[PDB]
């Protein structure tokens, strides 16, 4: 790669800082580096620009550590918010044309501080319109990672963070479902390392 | 080398 | 609009029979369109070259027009300049 | 030492799109040119030492100047609008910019000025952080350039890329750029009356162009009485100049021509020697 | 800013399609890029201003046209599966330091060998567990949208007359239901969590709404099943105290 981001996926707690690495190669004597983030909608949002002839860029909670001789332009995001979860891209624009060369991006996941973990797997109520059974793994601490199913007719989503703003309450969850008659929530997440204290009602 | 990019007046 | 100043001169001290360069330096003019010919006995010289358009700190333009020549005793050289500030071309003889 | 680029953009309604010409100098040595009216316009070298640069140098300079050709078309249109001018008239934008090199090898002074129809239009101030607009129209440009942070862009260029490449060129062309050629000098004498004569002091083949040619009478500068011609190119990258005074016949021995030039070990003092 | 249409498109192999872009920022420099799944953006064409397209710089399979200062079009002349991508237009100012490119919202374009691969989602809402309500005094609804192709959906939750965001999480990426297949159908899940007291009131109305982008009503369709047109598929639930 002509622009290389070193991390493919990073996780960090709220209120901490994170550094995302980017290295580039160019023989142009004049260029810029730009950092963008991409939302789930695919929207591309400009964050901060670093010119080849300028000192380290800073813009609000974003800063670039421009090591020009090393062609390194790591982004640091301070005071992380849950809204910072996104895929971050480093892009090089050379010379006058500014034909951007992109890194492949880094997925950044900002994890809530789950003060009172209550890991549980619940079976949700069936839909009269659906033949599926649905299982919800929820309220676990942010150190828990959710893995895909070992069974091809069982589907498991990645963990998602929701924020009940009226109650100032955040929680993690993942969903599993299947058509199979022998599908049980007690075994839905057997593929994951789940907390020893997970509640199975 | 010249200025890499000019602005419109 | 600024009218051109004109100097007509050789690159080296002129010696009859010795190859040299004949220069017509036009400066101090604005706008940039200008016609400059070097003349040998009143006739336009072909194969006359000129410098790239540039200008001075007061924004007025200057150009050097030149040709290789071999001065003699009787051959007369001159520079003919026309510019929007001139009602007729100005002819400036080479004062050797 | 200095580096300068000189840009000229000329509209010509009815006889083609606007023409853009660029020339670059180190000190008084032109080293590049570009002219949008060529068949396939390209940046070209105008001194041998710039030809140490590789083919990418020429392609990249050509990209920049081709883009400038388009941007100055838009600038010409914008200024016509600012002044409510007809589309039928021809107009000219000029720009000169670049850096002066200090003794430590960093920026001594930066420069950037533009003109419209041969008159001051806007200039970057010496602090490289603010503009001087010549009139109301140029204040439109100033507000746009303040929002766009053009001064920051120019300041970085002048303190950075400009001085970096000026030093590179000075080293690559050291043998011609960093050696002064002293003037060859003489004094001539010609009667203009029964009672007066012209003394003319010549300085030929010198580089760089900066020179001081002065006539003294009894050791006193004759500035207001001295005819000085504009310094002029010889065509071989050196320069020529002369200074003349009309003096009373019999006073010639009181007059001395003084020549100061970087190429001279000591200033010269010259007299007419019949 | 920069606008683009259409935001979503499905094509059959061999079909042609023109993507439109416009910017109202007085920019001259405009760009077309494409982004394949999991990758960065790659340049297709840079248009420095109005003028004639340099066809030697247009990649095979595309036609590019700068229509005027604002408008810029990219055409897929004979679509191939390899051209499945998100197509972004961008523009920027020249001069000064603020030269970052502004991106349009993108055209999510999927090319399939056969339109019989196109399916709208089935959408169902799964109601909160009694065990969750008694353990936490909170109530999570789950919406599942399954079996859709292409992955061109927008999911929203509506509660009592308003599209809501608080208490919601939707998967940031759909999952492939059959990862080994190029035209695999997709699924997407979303959660809406409310207080137990809000869920337990049968006067409260919750709806999961999925806008799907597929065929046009004018398109030819010779399969027996219903034409998989662009459409909204929804599922709902009302609160309950039992």
């Amino acid at each position: 790669q002509k622009v290389t981001q070193a991390q493919s996926s990073v996780s960090m707690p709220v209120r901490k800082a994170v550094t995302l690495n980017c290295l580039y190669e160019t023989s142009w004597w004049s260029y810029y580096i730009f950092w963008y983030k991409q939302l789930p909608s695919k929207e591309m949002i400009f964050l901060i620009r670093q010119g080849s002839d300028e000192q380290n860029a800073k813009s609000g909670r974003y800063s670039v550590n421009f090591k020009k001789a090393a062609k390194s332009v790591a982004l640091t995001i301070s005071a992380l918010q849950l809204e910072d979860s996104a895929k971050y891209f480093c892009a090089l624009g050379e010379g006058g044309a500014q034909k951007l060369v992109f890194g492949q991006g880094t997925r950044l996941t900002i994890n809530p501080n789950i003060q009172n973990p209550d890991p549980a797997v619940y079976q949700l109520r069936d839909s009269k319109s659906s033949d599926k059974s649905v299982c919800l793994f929820t309220d676990f601490d942010s150190q828990t990672n959710v893995s895909q199913s070992k069974d091809s007719d069982v589907y498991i989503t990645d963990k998602c963070v929701l924020d009940m703003r009226s109650m100032d309450f955040k929680s993690n969850s993942a969903v599993a479902w299947s058509n199979k008659s022998d599908f049980a929530c007690a075994n839905a997440f057997n593929n994951s390392i789940i907390p020893e204290d997970t509640f199975f009602p | 080398v010249p200025l890499t990019e000019d602005a419109e007046l | 609009q600024r009218t051109p100043k004109i100097q007509v001169y050789s690159r080296h001290p002129a010696e009859n029979g010795k190859s040299n360069f004949l220069n017509c330096y036009v400066s101090g003019f604005h706008p940039s369109d200008i016609e400059v010919d070097l003349l040998k006995n009143g006739e336009r010289i072909e194969k006359v070259e000129h410098s790239d358009l540039s200008f001075s700190k007061d924004w007025s333009f200057y150009l050097l027009y030149y040709t290789e020549f071999t001065p003699t005793e009787k051959d007369e050289y001159a520079c003919r300049v026309n510019h929007v500030t001139l009602s007729q071309p100005k002819i400036v003889k080479w004062d050797r | 030492h200095s580096m300068r680029y000189f840009y000229t953009a000329m509209s010509r309604p009815g006889r083609g799109e606007p023409r853009f010409i660029a020339v670059g100098y180190v000190d008084d040595t032109q080293f590049v040119r570009f002219d949008s009216d060529a068949a396939s316009p390209r940046t070209e070298p105008r001194a041998p030492w710039i030809e140490q640069e590789g083919p990418e140098y020429w392609d990249r300079n050509t990209q920049i100047f081709k883009t400038n050709t388009q941007t100055y078309r838009e600038s010409l249109r914008n200024l016509r609008g600012y002044y409510n001018q007809s589309e039928a008239g021809s107009h000219i934008i000029q720009r000169m910019y670049g850096c002066d090199l200090g003794p430590d090898g960093r920026l001594l002074r930066g420069h950037d000025q533009s003109a419209y129809d041969g008159k001051d239009y806007i200039a970057l101030n010496e602090d490289l952080s603010s503009w001087t607009a010549a009139d109301t129209a140029a204040q439109i440009t100033q507000r746009k350039w303040e929002a766009a942070r053009v001064a920051e862009q120019l300041r970085a260029y002048l303190e950075g890329l400009c001085v970096e490449w000026l030093r590179r060129y000075l080293e690559n062309g050291k043998e011609t750029l960093q050696r002064a050629d002293p003037p060859k000098t003489h004094v001539t004498h010609h009667p203009v009356s029964d009672h007066e004569a012209t003394l003319r002091c010549w300085a030929l083949g010198f580089y760089p162009a900066e020179i001081t040619l002065t006539w003294q009478r009894d050791g006193e500068d004759q500035t207001q009485d001295t005819e000085l011609v504009e310094t002029r190119p010889a065509g071989d990258r050196t320069f020529q100049k002369w200074a003349a005074v009309v003096v009373p016949s019999g006073e010639e021995q009181r007059y001395t021509c003084h020549v100061q030039h970087e190429g001279l070990p000591k200033p010269l003092t010259l007299r007419w020697e019949p | 800013g920069v606008t683009q249409t259409p935001k979503f498109q499905v094509l059959k192999t061999g079909q042609s399609m023109t993507l439109q872009c416009a910017q109202d920022m007085n920019h001259n420099s405009m760009y077309w890029y494409r982004q394949d799944p999991g990758m960065g953006l790659r340049l297709i064409y840079y248009s420095a201003s109005e003028g004639t397209t340099d066809k030697g710089e247009v990649p095979n399979g595309y036609n590019v046209s700068r229509l005027n200062k604002r408008e810029f079009s990219l055409r897929l002349e004979s679509a191939a599966p390899s051209q499945t991508s998100v197509y972004f237009c961008a523009s920027r100012t020249r001069g000064g330091t603020l030269i970052e490119q502004y991106f349009g919202p993108g055209t999510r374009l999927t090319v399939t060998e056969d339109l019989k691969n196109v399916f709208p989602p089935e959408v169902a809402v799964f109601e909160p567990s009694e065990a969750e309500i008694s353990h936490t005094q909170k109530a999570t609804l789950v919406c599942l949208a399954t079996g859709f192709y292409p992955d061109h959906v927008e999911l929203s939750w509506w509660v009592n007359g308003k599209e809501v965001h608080s208490g919601v999480c939707t998967d940031p990426q759909p999952l492939k239901e059959q990862p080994a297949l190029n035209d695999s159908r997709y699924c997407l899940s979303s959660r809406l969590r409310v207080s137990a007291t809000f869920w337990q009131n049968p006067r409260n109305h919750f709806r999961c709404q999925v806008q799907f982008y597929g065929l046009s009503e004018n398109d030819e369709w010779t399969q027996d099943r219903a034409k998989p047109v662009t459409q909204i598929v929804s599922a709902e639930a009302w609160g309950r105290a039992d």
